[PDB]
RNA sequence: AAUG
RNA sequence: AAAUACAUAGCUUAGCGGCUAAAGCACUGGUUUCAUAAGCCAGCUAUCAACAGUUCGAGUCUGUUUGUAUUUA
RNA sequence: UAAUGCGAUAAUACGCAUGACGGUUCAUUUUUGCCGUGUGUGGUCACGGUAAAACUUAAGAAUCGUCCA
RNA sequence: GUUUUUACUAAUUAUAAAAAAGAAAAGCUUAACUGCAAUACAAACAAUUAAAGCAGGGGCAUUGUCGGCAAUAAUGCAUUGAAGAAAUA
């Protein structure tokens, strides 16, 4: 019936970015998540320069890829 | 065991099916005007313009000076007064939404109709608007001494006595004062600042 | 007085996303525009180690305290299903509304979601049957299935091991579908489609 | 369960609206027979006597509940009325009707629901 | 410990 | 048309409010035997005439539609 | 009943704002049918009722939509 | 039975009861009393039904309500027998 005390966190970025967050209990030392919304590749923007959509449209096929273990 | 809800689609006026058959002409701002300024009751002044197509910047300021007048002519009940509370607190408002939007003669007007009016002043009006003309370039080419008269009488009322802005009237209000045009506006104007002068 | 007591989000939404929503989807009155109102959180007994669909509330009282650690606010038991059983519940739940709201749903987003595995989108919304008051809502539905990713749950492993996965709605009201998105990308909520 | 009328000659009545809270005490002869209003105070006669004197922040403000309260006591004690039966209804369950109320009976006026 |  | 009982794996037969199940034959696989029977070991049949109700929950309690006896006209 | 009403932080200091068009929900008893009682060779009879059931044209009010012809 | 609070307005064998009312939640309680009762509903009679009010001792409120339960069914004369108390002989 009684809520608990909260308090606030620090919080590092991939950027470098600091957020204060809230917490239960107390943390000294800064929390380093192992991914965040810039790092996750779902979390991008899609919005394109026409220099991405011209070297889009002309690509050539390169099959080095494949062959390079057999070379090795 | 939840059930899911499909809302109806909207239903889109077919083209060429006159809304009404029933003769509205169309309203221009002259006609809008007019028909505001032509009032004998705060009851027909609130309902002279009515709605974000005619209730506009010009409009408001129309209803606040025809409102001076009839405060100053009549005297009002209960209902009726409140009604004219309503007129005040609605027209400034708009102001102070479209104010950028005004004319010289409609900020000269708004100006001698906040300084009539004994409800309190909305927030910056008479400020802003006298920064807009504070220019000096619009009242010199002010062709309508009624709008300059206008700027000077309420100015003095409210008791600006702003030193550029008078003397630049001070020729202007003698000019009209010569011409004949707006003489007691001019005249009360000049009486005025003259007595602050000798104060 | 180094205690956490405002919003981020809060301050977002009205003074920034608010005006931006209106821009791009005018509408005659101003409070027309999608609005968030509520997220509510669900634990059952499916979403636990115990195997029973009827449970005591003394075995629920794990899964209570849980929430009140991620939310920071008291859960509560979930009605009986039926008045001849009194003392067995099924499941826990919690709600909430404003500052509170806001904040849950910054931590989740920046770091909780993007550290769980298989996550690419939320599904699309769903319109329920509009109450007495005739307003439409709809309802975004997605789930948390590694609860120990917060860091919280750290002070007593021992304690929070058997808390495995948890449940979450949101309730949005709107014109159309179309604003719902529109208000969901604004939240920084990438949506499967 | 509704319980049979009862006749009084004296009556408190509330009306809450958005703005304001209105309180009327009217006298009757009988039900047949439009009663007489001998007191009208509402938040409106408090504001407007409140913030010359004391800045107050609304009209439905505690402030102003407590001042509507008083007035009203001064009226009854001028005119020797010192006993009213109260209307329920809706209105009279509004937070600020409950304020009201409360302070009428510290001041000394005897309120009675039944 | 019935039968082929 | 009246009146008293009953519809339970492939067949006899437990059960008559706490989950939707007991026992024997039959069936399937293995063992014994030169081979077949008997004897031994392990398995399998969502196991409950049909419809509508009561109840938190009915093969189990109440009605209707079908089938079978028993007594009466 | 503008000291009104409504609101998406919903609290009320702030937001919409009493006109105008459009769509919905609510007078010669409108006058015909129908019903009831009385009387009756089963209707060339009398009176009343329908704020119990079918049926006309309005005018107004309450929401709702709307840069307004 | 009675006081307080409110994001509630149901159900019964059956039923368009009920918003200053109910249901649920929280607290205190035993009026599910002693002795009487104007006036009416109904009714062959017997019995059956509603009830203002007066005195005593109480409950919750603080001057209102309580003589069981939303209402409409859950019953049996006299005789004989038995128990508690009191008055005689
Ligand atoms: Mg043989
Ligand atoms: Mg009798
Ligand atoms: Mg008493
Ligand atoms: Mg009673």
């Amino acid at each position: 019936l009684v809520r608990p005390l909260t308090k606030a966190m620090t919080v590092v970025l991939s950027n470098g970015a600091t957020l204060r967050l809230p917490t239960v209990y107390a943390r000294a030392k800064p929390w380093f998540p192992v991914m965040d919304l810039h790092s996750h590749n779902v979390w991008k923007h899609k919005i394109k320069t026409d220099f991405q959509l011209e070297s889009e449209k002309n690509i050539t096929p390169d099959f080095s890829n494949f062959y390079n273990k057999f070379g090795k | 065991i939840e059930e899911y809800y499909v809302v109806p689609p909207a239903c889109p006026p077919p083209p060429h099916n006159p809304k009404t058959l029933k003769y509205v002409p169309k309203l221009n701002r002259t006609q809008i005007i007019a028909r505001v300024y032509e009032a004998k009751t705060p009851t027909e002044l609130e309902n002279s313009a009515l709605g974000k197509k005619f209730f506009s910047e010009f409009a408001a300021v129309a209803k606040l000076v025809r409102l001076s007048q009839l405060r100053r002519a009549n005297v009002y009940n209960s209902r009726d007064d409140a009604m004219c509370v309503s007129i005040y607190n609605t027209s400034v408002r708009v102001a102070d939404k479209l104010l950028h939007l005004s004319s010289d003669e409609e900020l000269c007007g708004l100006i001698w109709a906040l300084s009539q009016l004994p409800y309190p002043e909305y927030e910056n009006l008479v400020d802003r608007s006298l920064q807009i003309l504070l220019e000096e370039d619009k009242p010199l080419k002010t062709g309508s001494s009624l709008a300059v008269s206008r700027a000077a009488a309420g100015l003095a009322s409210l008791g600006r006595w702003d030193a550029s802005t008078w003397e630049v009237l001070v020729p202007l209000l003698r000019k009209n004062v010569q011409e004949g045009k707006e003489v007691e506006l001019s005249n009360l104007a000049l009486g005025l600042y003259d007595a602050r002068e000798t104060v | 007085s180094s205690l956490h007591l405002t919003s981020r989000y809060h301050h977002m939404f009205y003074n920034v996303l608010y005006r931006e929503m209106m821009l791009k989807a005018p509408k005659t009155k101003v409070e027309q525009g999608p609005h968030l109102e509520s997220i509510t959180l669900t634990i059952k007994t499916t979403d636990t180690r115990l195997d029973k669909d009827i449970v005591d509330k003394w075995e629920l009282l794990l899964f209570s305290l849980a929430l009140e650690h991620i939310t920071g606010e008291p859960a509560a038991f979930l009605p009986p299903p039926n008045r001849h059983v009194a003392n067995k519940s099924a499941g826990v739940t919690v709600t909430l509304k404003g500052e509170k709201m806001f904040n849950f749903l910054e931590k989740l987003v920046y770091t909780i979601l993007p550290n769980q595995t298989g996550f690419e989108g939320v599904p699309q919304p769903k319109t329920l049957v509009p109450g007495p008051d005739g307003v439409v809502k709809r309802v975004v539905d997605f789930g948390v299935t590694n609860l120990l990713l917060y860091p919280d749950f750290e002070e007593h492993f021992g304690v929070f091991e058997p808390i495995r996965s948890m449940q979450v709605r949101m309730m949005i009201r709107s014109d159309s579908d179309e604003s719902c998105n529109m208000l969901v990308s604004g939240l920084l909520v990438p949506q499967l489609e | 369960p509704l319980k049979p009328l009862v006749f009084r000659p004296l009556k408190l009545f509330f009306w809450a609206t958005n703005r304001h809270v209105h309180a009327k005490v009217v006298r009757f002869s009988s039900p047949f027979n439009e009663g007489v209003p001998v007191v009208d105070i509402s938040t409106f006669d408090a504001f407007n006597k409140l913030k010359g004197s004391a800045p107050v922040v609304a009209p439905r403000s505690l402030e102003c509940y407590k001042e509507v309260a008083k007035m009203v006591k001064e009226e009854t004690a001028r005119q020797n009325i010192n006993e009213v039966t109260l209307h329920l209804n809706s209105h009279a369950s509004d937070r600020g009707v409950r304020e009201v109320v409360r302070e009428l009976k510290n001041l000394g006026l005897l309120v009675k629901k039944v």
